[PDB]
RNA sequence: CGCGAAGAACCUUACCUGGUCUUGACAUCCACGGAAGUUUUCAGAGAUGAGAAUGUGCCUUCGGGAACCGUGAGACAGGUGCUGCAUGGCUGUCGUCAGCUCGUGUUGUGAAAUGUUGGGUUAAGUCCCGCAACGAGCGCAACCCUUAUCCUUUGUUGCCAGCGGUCCGGCCGGGAACUCAAAGGAGACUGCCAGUGAUAAACUGGAGGAAGGUGGGGAUGACGUCAAGUCAUCAUGGCCCUUACGACCAGGGCUACACACGUGCUACAAUGGCGCAUACAAAGAGAAGCGACCUCGCGAGAGCAAGCGGACCUCAUAAAGUGCGUCGUAGUCCGGAUUGGAGUCUGCAACUCGACUCCAUGAAGUCGGAAUCGCUAGUAAUCGUGGAUCAGAAUGCCACGGUG
RNA sequence: AAACGACGAAAACUACGCUUUAGCAGCUUAAUAACCUGCUUAGAGCCCUCUCUCCCUAGCCUCCGCUCUUAGGACGGGGAUCAAGAGAGGU
């Protein structure tokens, strides 16, 4: 509750934003909630391939979901006809036409969702916390970023009081107006309650801002 | 974002979007001096009887993802709770924290 | 002829276009005493030539518009001075030498949150 | 208020008891519920019980009141003094 | 300011007639932005004490300000919530500027039909060393200089 | 007598959109009168970050709209086909005006 | 403590009063039947009971299907009920205060220390020197957003420098020097000359400069403190109610009261009120909309109503200022509240409970103890305008410029 | 009032893995080496999936939505199998 959410203020310079279509006062609150729920399908949809972000976009009345994972094995399926099948239900849901893409990221444990998840799923299948949370530092170091800050608060390893833990390798800067922050959030449900994973990773030194 | 307000909140839409034709034009003739007072009287009458909570301005704007009754926005349908998560998560194509 | 300024001041903007003769100012199509009613302002607006000696020498021909008697009495002065400037040029000193040359830049800061006048802050509760 | 030609706002129903009363010529109180409705010349004359959760207080409306609301005569609050 | 220890500020020269005394007794006489009435009603009463002093206007106000300017301001350095006050020499420009300051103040003091006809009677007066603003000099110079065993 | 209002929050962007039309209209006919940008529209909003009491906890941002005029005054045959026929790009909006 | 609540007449909003209910107002589910559905008739204030006039909307093998209703339970609902002493998320304060740590090395047997201390300097753990310290992270600054001089690009709904007609209006003929419009940049860096300081860092002057020492304003809140505040935005592990803490709508009350308090508007009257020429802003909002004119109304606004997702039209003749007159120090031609009545905007309905209006009574109050709070520059202080909430209901909130 | 510290030294998808090559880097007097690493590409070991090397046919298409139909090209329809080679990729 002291520190400030990184994307929103890293919206405006380096990192790209997630609906940039045109709406007028009138249907935003309906395409924010599209953009929700299909979110919120594909979670569960993929739960098991790692997916760490999903992108819209509404170019003349019609809808494009982009998905950015690291197992497209799954949601592509055999013979490539997974995909047009659930392009059927989400294009339901959004009720416009719709198209989805896919943007499978080489060496992703950069990626601030995907390198909080499956600690989460040891956590849940009781692997030693400790093991989990050295094993996701090394991971993280060994591509080549600068700095990981990962904070995990409630109850540390199946604990019965909610303390906060946080470690640090590297450098992660917070007040640079230019350090490429990539900012996330997950939640592990354990038998014994919830524990929330919050991640920054410092990409490193990005100058020009936008436009490559 | 109680169950039992959430379906009064539709129900005051699903029925005043009906009405539309009828009360304008009972609204335009009432409205109208060149009129007569037992057609305005009669009118008045019928449409007093309709049922109550079918009126356009007789429903508050609620907000659409978490229905709180308070700070209702009409750019964005949502209040302020919910439109700083949005904004700060970055999903409004322009929402940047800003500096006059 | 027609050496041209640009004054600017507080939210005004000025527009000198001297030239050689007579007094004759003229600003926003009035002429001077019509249009700034301070008699203060109608001095600001003739300190430049006064410096110099072009008070009946030199015309002149304005046209301010932003602000108000405020400032747009001001932007008149510092543009007759960039205008006097590309007269002669020579007077760049004794103008700079009177702060006629410097354009203020003194603007108005925003009310911030929680303040309720830029700094003015709602009174404290004693306890 | 409203409009001068929109008219007055008497229900459907106390209409037709009011009229009830008129031409059986009873002297029972009539009670109503209603609270926002205007007030009538033809109900001169008789007793009406008005609603206003706690009991059905007596109007025995005079020929000094048509053009306002009968809710005026019966407030909802019970005070008379702090102490 | 502990640290930050400033300067002073330069004023406009008062083009009216040129002095910074003017531009001085101006911008403190003036108040919420009145300005233009301010240097009105002064410049009328110091054309008519000029007339009525038969001096010119510049050197007539030089001299009544003068005449009742003051020397010591008293000052509350004291160590604590007891009262222990002290009085010190003024420096020039303060001294004119307290001097001119209460000038102006006798002249919102004194009524009349105008704050023109307030300010030209009360310069009339300073000119022979009368009015409010001597008196309040010598009400403060008595006990400024009552006071001398306290360092 | 031809003309496409263009709408958008990116000028990084914006103006690609607009270069994709002006050298089409360049290509495929002459006569163009370039990108003229109005004065952008800022629309400023002061929200509360306080879940239940805090009336200090203020945010201030504001939502910006880029506008653009590019008005081919003289059209040939192919111009309104090859500037109609163009896979526009995502979150600009066209207003295009045949008088 | 003008807090959520960015606007409680009913609806509302969780409180109160009468009445209807039971896998319920709202969620998936089977046995099937009716297209869903539109107008009205009635008893009840209402909660929802009876029902008729009706429609048969597109489709496989017609042991029919989607969609919507209806009943029968059981698989289910629901909780703004509590637990911020289980929590997530969020926020405020300490505090944009300047510190909080780590790696290696060194020192002491060791706990531990150095670095981080000491002089100058600063807004600073900011910079320098010395010193077993050398470096690094979160940190103080910058990188982010505007203003301040100048350059180029594009010139419409804007400008008329110059030229022309001209209904005297930029109307266009024209144009891109300018103000303005948005895109990319030059640009203030101790860069300089002198003094001081340790031949440093720095500080002070002055020169150029549009700006000078951080050029000027805003976000960015470092490890941590307050079982700090919200299970009432939301989610949430446990208790909980399961024929009622779930749920139904109508009428009240959240707006009341012998009181005390935070905050602000309104006034004390000669810089002040009464009226008549007259002036200069920025930024904004607009299709269930913004809403020019005109006819009217002493006034609110009524009728008719052009244009416009808008550098086009509206909101919107801004004032303080200014030149005149006038009043003359008086509960005042100050001060505008309470009162009876009148209509108007507005939403089905303003007795509880709106605002506007103008005729009429015209309160208090006449710079206010002890205390006490805010401001260091275009800031205090005054004047008006704009914005969001919303059928209307701002002295509250957020912004904008003028004077200064 | 309480607050210990033990075993990725019980690496929990292989992202096909499995092979191997240059440099980088942590390591320290300078280096190597294990791998501690990712990281450009090479080739095939070795399981692979798809279009194939089969033939028949000249299929073939596209502005007018239908058509013999026109420069033309990256244009291309059915049936069982694969001997060994070749493009891609890895549900
Ligand atoms: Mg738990
Ligand atoms: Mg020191
Ligand atoms: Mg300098
Ligand atoms: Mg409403």
């Amino acid at each position: 509750g002291q520190k400030v959410h990184p994307n929103g203020i890293r919206l405006g310079i380096v990192k790209p934003w997630n609906s940039t279509w045109f709406a007028n006062t009138k249907e935003f609150a309906d395409n924010l909630d599209s953009d929700f729920k299909v979110r919120q399908y594909l979670t569960k949809e993929l739960a098991k391939a790692s997916v760490s972000r999903i992108v819209i976009e509404r170019p003349a009345k019609s809808i494009r979901v982009t998905i950015h994972t690291a197992r497209p094995g799954i949601v592509i399926g055999k013979k490539g006809e997974d995909v047009e099948k659930l392009r059927k239900v989400v294009a339901d849901i959004a009720g416009v036409p719709a198209q989805i893409n896919i943007a499978e990221v080489r060496k992703p444990e950069l990626d601030a969702k995907l390198v909080a998840d499956s600690i989460t799923s040891q956590l849940e299948r009781r692997v030693m916390f400790r093991r989990a949370m050295k094993r996701a530092v090394q991971n993280a170091m060994r591509l080549g970023a600068k700095g990981i800050k990962v904070e995990v608060s409630g109850r540390l390893g199946g604990a019965e009081i909610a303390r906060t833990e946080w470690y640090r390798e590297g450098r992660v800067p917070l007040h640079t107006l230019r350090a490429d922050i990539d900012y996330n959030t997950s939640e592990a449900h354990t038998t014994y309650g919830v524990i929330g994973v919050k991640v920054w990773i410092f990409k490193g030194e990005i100058l020009g801002g936008m436009a490559a | 974002a109680k169950q039992s307000m959430k379906a009064r909140e539709v129900k005051r839409v699903a029925l005043a979007d009906k009405y539309f034709a009828k009360r304008a034009e009972l609204k335009a003739i009432i409205s109208d001096v060149n009129a007569s007072d037992e057609d305005r009287w009669n009118a008045v009458l019928k449409l007093q009887t309709l049922p109550r909570d079918s009126s356009p301005s007789r429903q508050r704007n609620r907000c659409r993802q978490t229905g709180r009754p308070h700070g209702f926005l009409r750019k964005f349908g949502l209040s302020r709770i919910k439109v700083r998560e949005a904004a700060m998560r970055g999903e409004i194509p322009g929402l940047k924290k800003a500096s006059w | 002829n027609q050496y041209y300024g640009t004054g600017r001041r507080k939210s005004s903007a000025a527009r000198v276009f001297i030239k050689p003769g007579n007094g004759k100012i003229v600003i926003n199509q009035r002429s001077l005493e019509q249009y700034f009613g301070r008699e203060t302002a109608r001095m600001v607006v003739r300190q430049p030539l006064e410096l110099v000696d072009m008070v009946e020498k030199l015309d002149l021909y304005i046209t301010v518009k932003g602000g108000g008697i405020s400032g747009q009495a001001g932007a008149i002065r510092h543009g007759i001075t960039r205008a006097l400037m590309e007269y002669d040029e020579s007077l760049r000193s004794e103008l700079r030498k009177a702060g006629f040359v410097t354009r203020d830049a003194r603007q108005v800061e925003r009310k911030k949150v929680g303040l309720r006048k830029a700094r003015r802050r709602p009174q404290f509760s004693k306890r | 208020p409203r409009s001068l030609k929109k008219g007055p706002f008497i229900d459907l129903h106390l209409l037709k008891k009011v009229e009830k009363a008129v031409e059986s010529g009873d002297k029972k109180p009539l009670r109503t519920w209603s609270r926002r409705s205007t007030i009538f010349p033809n109900m001169i004359g008789l007793t009406i019980a008005v609603h206003n959760g706690r009991q059905h207080v007596p109007v025995f409306v005079t020929d000094e009141m048509v053009g306002h609301k009968l809710g005026e005569f019966a407030p909802t609050r019970t005070y008379r003094g702090h102490a | 300011p502990r640290r930050r220890v400033i300067g002073q500020r330069k004023i406009l020269p008062d083009p009216k007639f040129g002095s910074e005394l003017l531009a001085k007794f101006v911008n403190i006489l003036m108040v919420d932005g009145k300005k233009s009435t301010a240097e009105s009603i002064v410049y009328s009463a110091l054309e008519t004490l000029a007339q009525r002093s038969g001096k010119s206007e510049l050197e007539a106000f030089e001299v009544a300000l003068e005449n009742v300017r003051p020397t010591v301001e008293v000052k509350s350095r004291r160590v604590g919530g007891s009262t222990y006050q002290v009085p010190v020499e003024v420096r020039p420009v303060r001294r004119n500027a307290l001097a001119m300051r209460w000038i102006v103040e006798a002249a919102r003091k004194r009524g009349d039909k105008s704050m023109a006809l307030r300010l030209a009677n009360e310069l009339s007066d300073a000119a022979e060393n009368k009015g409010t603003a001597v008196k309040k000099r010598e009400d403060v110079h008595r006990m400024a200089e009552a006071n001398k065993a306290f360092a | 007598r031809i003309r496409i209002r263009l709408k958008a929050f990116d000028h990084r962007l914006i103006d690609q959109a607009t270069a994709e039309i002006v050298e089409t209209a360049k290509r495929t006919g002459a006569q163009v009168r370039g990108p003229i940008p109005l004065p952008t529209r800022k629309e400023r909003f002061t929200v509360l970050i306080s879940p239940h009491v805090n009336k200090d906890a203020r945010d201030q941002y504001e939502i910006r709209t880029h506008l653009r005029l590019v008005d081919i005054v003289e059209p040939t045959e192919k111009t309104v086909d090859a500037l109609m026929r163009l896979d526009l790009a995502a979150g600009v909006d066209v207003q295009i005006s045949l008088g």
